């Protein structure tokens, strides 16, 4: 179709097939099998890489297990490495690294899989390429006897920042709770201290949620197992690269909560079979809306929302029921349910 | 054949909708 | 043995409980099973001592009628089955057989099932709870659902125009009463020519009118 | 199953009666008679209802233990000689018992120094037998993860009768199974997360040490131990990273797909990524506009690791 | 003639005559064979009607 | 089995014996085909069943 | 048999040997008596596999058997291949009554 | 009479092979004992369903959870846990 921006011709000494690797101006990478004796072009491969036109380069003998393989890195809006393993063609991205051009690199120090390159920021840098996603290892798994007293309970994400993630663990014996906060890809320190976590005492979280009642602050709501609902305030320091947690108040609830989410501006909990919508007040949480559910809904274990209008409610034994928000009525109205008994975990 | 309104003095937590709408008329 | 009102207080749907449910060996187990969500009741001709489908309604059963897509093959004209040849002529047709008694187009036969009607479905398919009972008339019901869809307020068909003595271009004879009483309550948004819609729209069979995202993984 | 050494295969079950009014657990022995081609129930004992684990030991007459009440197992008739023993696990103690009913040797499980009052009682969950050259030792494991060593001894003082001893061995993670290899390796199949390959550094407590050893001679003595934070009898050779149980997850990135989780046992953040991994060793500043790069082996110093690197700018070219 | 052979009291004869309607229909087509089979469904006898019902599913 | 059995539950403990013979003959076919698969669909609640397994109500 | 209601199957735990059909019964499912699409071979129990009877057909019980018996596809979809030994033990009144009227 | 005699004879063989068949005079005590014993087998038997129950009970090992589900088939097990 479009004008070629780069092209490279490679023979794999393993198979003996000739491959023609072509990059285009619209960010599309193509690959060709060249017939040897005649020269016919077979087995057409195509993948859209990015916005920039595709630049190619070639890496002679890189190791897969960390058997020889050759790979062609593909340069565009992002980088892609394009290899063949066990006669399966693979094209995957590279871990957080834009490259303008790329070449192999060998020392006594860096014996295998070394690579030197010019980054898009403009710096020249030496590296290793390590874990190629084959079909038996699609994911690269990054991290005396090593046993913790704390058990992980829930992982949360901030509403406005997609990159920040909050972690909550429970102590196995002492009714404590620790909280970690990893912004972007690194953990933050607690206040001005040395540690990377804050331990809350006399709390174990059944469920939790991070909710922005207003658009400039973020709040952690914990549901404790003692029928309490606790509000904290998350204060990330940004330059000291630290967070803080800070109690606001404690609110009493009738029943345990297993599902809670942000519904437009408030906190939407399910306690037992009751759907309760809460607003932030400065002495306690304030319940703005209370809806009772149909009779066969016994516990709610899961809910989800579609653009602050519809509500999908999941019962422990029955199934899904769908509700619509009545703004004038200030309640949720049920309008569909299911024919069989489904024991919902997540919806 | 128990909702809440926040009294501006903040201690209105233990009240009601219907109590707060009466105090719209007293206020 | 519990009484009937005693048993009705234990359940959320006391209209499901009847008098013979108190003769159960376990009325409390029986009554809670019946009021479980999505449990369908026992077919109701258990009480009767006649015979399932032995009533008078079966006298009026019509012959089978082909789905309308299959009528396009034209088999009904070539073999007539609704109401000949002597025994000598049948005997003579075995030693001298006639060929091509059916003139069916083979490309039309295949394309009925696979091209024209790959997405064909019958108009009535009983839903989850709809259990069949003896005097049920499914023919009336598909006629009634089709009667609701095509037929609309704001048009009157030619068949009724012959009966009413109301030809086209003409205000229907309750026009004056809706000038005296008013517009229909059940149609807030009905615009009628001559009351709240222009009189030059009073045109043919129409005099009035109601004037008030793709799914995940949809096929391209 | 019992190791019967080509005689008649035998096996032992723990069984409860599904219809009976009171909870009662039976210990049952079954012998396949190959001469008659059928399974016979040999023995049937009532045991304490907290029975939850059974393990078969080796033929004890090989190790000079006298398995009959007779002081010498020299009667040499076939019925008297075959008498297998098994280990039964209970709440807070163990038994070794006889097929022929002669013995019932009770030893209590050693109890930990700081016990959490939430979970009351200790039970056996897995075990393994390894034959030594003139001896054997049985590795038992509790639901707290403590590894215990059991030994059965000839008891020269009394009548040459069997004698059972337990000691603390090490503490590992709770396991479904244990396998010992002939090279002296131990494989533990964990119930949660990572798998482990160990090796035997020491063989544990010697039988003479009276202070650290419970015996079946006095079957009511208790022994408090403290678990060791470091492994004294074993060392780790390998782990296998397992994500089981994964209870909660978020998606960090969409291009390429990366997910964040926690490791349930050691409480670390785990990130699974569909990218090819890059490790930045060193980075250096460069003049501003650069486009392309070449690496060509240095022809000057032959048989040497020297290399030429060419960087090109739109006006200029650099050689290095 | 195979149609007259279906009245046989032998089960091999009826079973292999029904196989033969398949081979004849693969050569000369379904619809000459369908008409003779459909008209054979009007007899009183059950053996004849059950063997022509087998043969129609073979032709199909 | 879960959607089919919605037609069957009501007749298992009906007052009439003829209702109850016909419905247990269907239950027994279903049970031979699905002993393990019927388990999520039994109409048993804690009010209905004295010995109801409390492990079914646990949330992880 | 699907047709004669006085015939009695064994239904014991199946063994390792295979049940045979005669030339008159060849190609039939033992359960539903269907002539088409065979899926899995038939295994008979130990007692049905001993002696002079083991050579006989497992459907009609008198003639000598030559080929193997198969469950059809639809009996394997229903699980009826796992119920037990599908061998008929008695002869049945249809067989018996012809034998004594004739001589 | 012979078609009715088969279905009587086959009801006994299927009731011995598979425990939980019934007919028309099954007590609720008999029926509910069947439903409980089938459900406890499933919770014990599928290994995801073992881990779900063992974690949320907060048990000390997964094998302690398997013996709790298998002893619960016994009618005298509620009284055993109550006599501790
Ligand atoms: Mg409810
Ligand atoms: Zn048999
Ligand atoms: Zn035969
Ligand atoms: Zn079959």
């Amino acid at each position: 179709s479009e004008k070629i921006s780069d092209m490279i011709m490679v023979r794999d000494s393993s198979i003996g097939q000739l491959n023609l690797h072509v990059g285009l101006e619209n960010g599309v990478y193509m690959k060709f099998h060249i017939g040897d004796v005649d020269g016919s072009f077979t087995d057409i491969k195509r993948r859209f890489l990015g916005l920039k036109p595709v630049s190619l380069s070639y890496l002679r003998e890189i190791s897969v297990s960390l058997k020889w393989m050759s790979c062609v890195v593909c340069h565009s809006s992002s980088t892609w490495v394009s290899y063949t393993w066990k006669n399966v063609w693979t094209i995957r991205q590279l871990k957080d690294q834009n490259m303008l051009s790329c070449s192999k690199f060998v020392n006594a120090d860096v014996a295998i899989n070394g690579v030197c390159s010019i980054s898009s920021s403009g710096r020249l840098n030496i590296g290793r390429v390590s874990n190629f996603p084959t079909l038996d290892n699609w994911f690269h798994v990054h991290e005396m006897l090593q046993i913790s007293t704390f058990r992980p309970r829930t992982i949360l994400s901030f509403p406005n920042n997609p990159k920040s993630i909050l972690f909550i663990d429970n102590h196995s014996g002492k009714k404590q709770c620790r909280i970690s906060l990893q912004i972007d890809g690194e953990c933050l320190k607690f206040g001005s201290s040395d540690h990377l976590y804050k331990i809350l005492d006399d709390i174990d979280c059944v469920s939790a949620a991070i909710i922005d009642f207003t658009r400039q602050a973020d709040h952690l709501i914990i549901c404790a197992g003692d029928k309490r609902l606790l509000t904290y305030k998350i204060l990330v320091n940004k330059d000291k690269l630290s967070f803080d947690i800070e109690l606001l108040h404690q609110t009493e609830i009738i029943s345990p909560i297993h599902a809670m989410l942000k519904f437009k501006n408030f906190l939407l909990t399910a306690m037992g079979s009751t759907i309760v919508l809460y607003g932030l007040g400065k002495k306690q949480l304030l319940r703005r809306s209370v809806t009772q559910t149909p009779v066969s809904i016994t516990k709610i274990v899961s809910m989800h929302q579609w653009n602050y209008e519809r509500l999908a409610v999941g019962d422990i034994h029955e199934s899904v029921t769908l509700f619509i928000w009545d703004p004038a009525g200030n309640v949720f109205i049920p309008y569909v349910d299911d024919s069989v008994k489904r024991h919902v975990t997540v919806l | 054949q128990e909702l809440e309104l926040e009294e501006e003095d903040e201690e209105g937590n233990v009240m009601s909708k219907k109590v707060y709408d009466e105090l719209k008329k007293q206020g | 043995k519990p009484s009937l009102s005693q048993l009705k207080s234990q359940v959320p749907y006391p209209q499901i409980i009847e008098w013979y449910d108190c003769d159960a060996r376990y009325p409390g187990l029986l009554a809670s099973i019946k009021c479980t969500k999505n449990v369908i009741p026992v077919p109701s001709h258990w009480q009767s001592k006649k015979e399932y489908l032995s009533g008078r309604s079966l006298l009026g059963k019509r012959p089978f009628e082909l789905p309308d897509i299959i009528k396009k093959t034209n088999i009904e004209q070539m073999r007539s089955t609704l109401p000949e040849k002597s025994l000598k002529e049948a005997s003579r047709a075995r030693v001298q057989p006639k060929m091509g008694a059916l003139d069916l187009d083979y490309k039309k036969l295949h394309d009925v099932f696979f091209k024209i009607g790959a997405n064909w479905k019958p108009d009535h398919l009983l839903c989850f709870g709809d259990v069949y009972y003896e005097n049920r008339n499914l023919f009336e019901e598909t006629n009634w659902k089709r009667m609701v869809d095509h037929k609309r307020p704001g048009r009157i068909s030619q068949e009724l125009r012959a009966i009413m003595n109301l030809p086209e271009g003409q205000l229907p004879p309750w026009c004056m009463k809706m000038k005296d009483i008013g517009l229909p309550t059940g149609y807030p948004d009905l615009k009628i020519a001559g009351l709240n819609w222009d009189i030059t729209n009073l045109k043919g069979d129409v005099y009035g009118k109601i004037i008030p995202r793709n799914y995940f993984g949809a096929l391209i | 199953v019992v190791d019967v050494n080509f005689n008649n295969p035998c096996f032992v079950t723990l069984e409860i009666d599904n219809a009976a009014t009171q909870l009662s657990v039976h210990l049952i022995f079954y012998v396949l008679e190959l001469g008659l081609n059928h399974i016979v129930k040999k023995a049937d004992y009532l045991v304490n209802p907290s029975a939850n684990f059974v393990l078969s030991l080796p033929d004890l007459s090989r190790y000079n233990i006298t398995t009959s009440l007779s002081d010498n197992n020299y009667d040499a008739d076939y019925d008297t000689l075959f008498n297998p023993f098994v280990v039964i696990g209970f709440e807070n103690h163990i038994l070794v018992k006889d097929m022929n009913g002669f013995f019932s040797l009770k030893v209590e499980i050693p109890k930990r120094s700081i016990t959490n009052s939430r979970h009351k009682n200790v039970t056996i969950i897995s075990g393994i037998v390894q034959k030594l050259k003139n001896d054997f030792f049985v590795l038992l494991q509790s639901n707290h993860g403590d590894l215990f060593k059991l030994t059965v001894s000839p008891d020269t003082n009394d009548r040459n009768r069997p004698l059972v001893q337990l000691s603390y061995f090490d503490t590992i993670q709770n396991s479904h199974q244990l396998h010992i290899f002939k090279n002296g390796y131990l494989f533990a199949l964990s119930e949660m997360n990572n798998n482990f390959l160990f090796q035997f550094e020491k063989l544990g407590v010697e039988k003479n040490d009276f202070s650290n050893v419970l015996t079946s001679k006095d079957p009511n003595k208790s022994l408090v131990f403290e678990p060791s934070i470091k492994l004294q009898n074993l060392s780790i050779l390998s782990q296998q990273l397992n994500l089981n149980p994964s209870i909660k997850s978020q998606i960090v990135s969409d291009s390429p797909l990366s997910i964040a989780t926690k490791h349930f046992t050691n409480n670390k953040i785990i990130t699974l990524t569909n990218a090819v991994n890059y490790s930045n060793l060193i980075s250096t500043s460069l003049p501003p506009n650069a486009t392309k790069l070449w690496l060509i082996p240095d022809p000057a110093t032959t048989g040497d690791n020297n290399t030429l690197l060419f960087i090109t700018f739109p006006k200029k070219t650099m050689i290095l | 003639e195979l149609l007259e052979l279906l009245k046989s009291t032998n089960k091999e004869i009826r079973r292999s005559a029904n196989a033969t309607f398949g081979f004849i229909a693969e050569a000369i087509g379904p619809h000459d064979v369908l008409v003779a089979l459909l008209n054979n469904l009007k007899v009183q006898e059950r053996q004849l009607r059950v063997c022509t019902a087998v043969a129609i599913g073979i032709v199909a | 089995p879960g959607l089919f059995m919605n037609y069957i539950w009501a007749g298992l403990f009906h007052p009439a014996k003829n209702v109850r013979k016909a419905f247990w003959r269907v239950y027994n076919n279903m049970y031979v085909m699905y002993q393990d698969a019927m388990v999520p669909f039994y109409p048993v609640t804690p009010d209905n069943n004295e010995e109801y397994i409390e492990e079914l109500d646990l949330v992880l | 048999s699907r047709h004669q209601f006085d015939l009695i199957m064994c239904l014991k735990q199946p063994g390792v040997q295979t049940g045979l059909l005669c030339e008159k019964c060849d190609g039939k499912c033992p359960i539903c008596d269907s002539y088409v699409r065979p899926k899995r071979k038939v295994r008979v129990c130990e007692n049905c596999s001993f002696g002079k009877q083991a050579k006989n057909c497992i459907i009609c019980n008198l003639n000598v058997g030559v080929n193997d018996a198969f469950y059809c596809w639809e009996c394997c979809r229903l699980g009826k291949d796992k119920d037990g030994c599908p061998r008929i033990l008695n002869l049945g009144s249809n067989r018996l009554d012809r034998h004594f009227e004739k001589k | 009479m012979a078609e009715k005699q088969r279905q009587l004879k086959l009801q006994k063989i299927y009731k011995q092979k598979y425990i939980g068949l019934g007919d028309e005079s099954t007590t609720r005590e008999q029926w509910q004992r069947n439903v409980r014993n089938d459900t406890l087998n499933t919770l014990q038997g599928h290994s995801a369903s073992l881990e779900y129950v063992s974690l949320s009970r907060g048990d000390l090992s997964i094998r302690d959870t398997r013996i709790h589900l298998l002893k619960s088939m016994s009618p005298g097990y509620k009284a055993y846990l109550r006599e501790e």
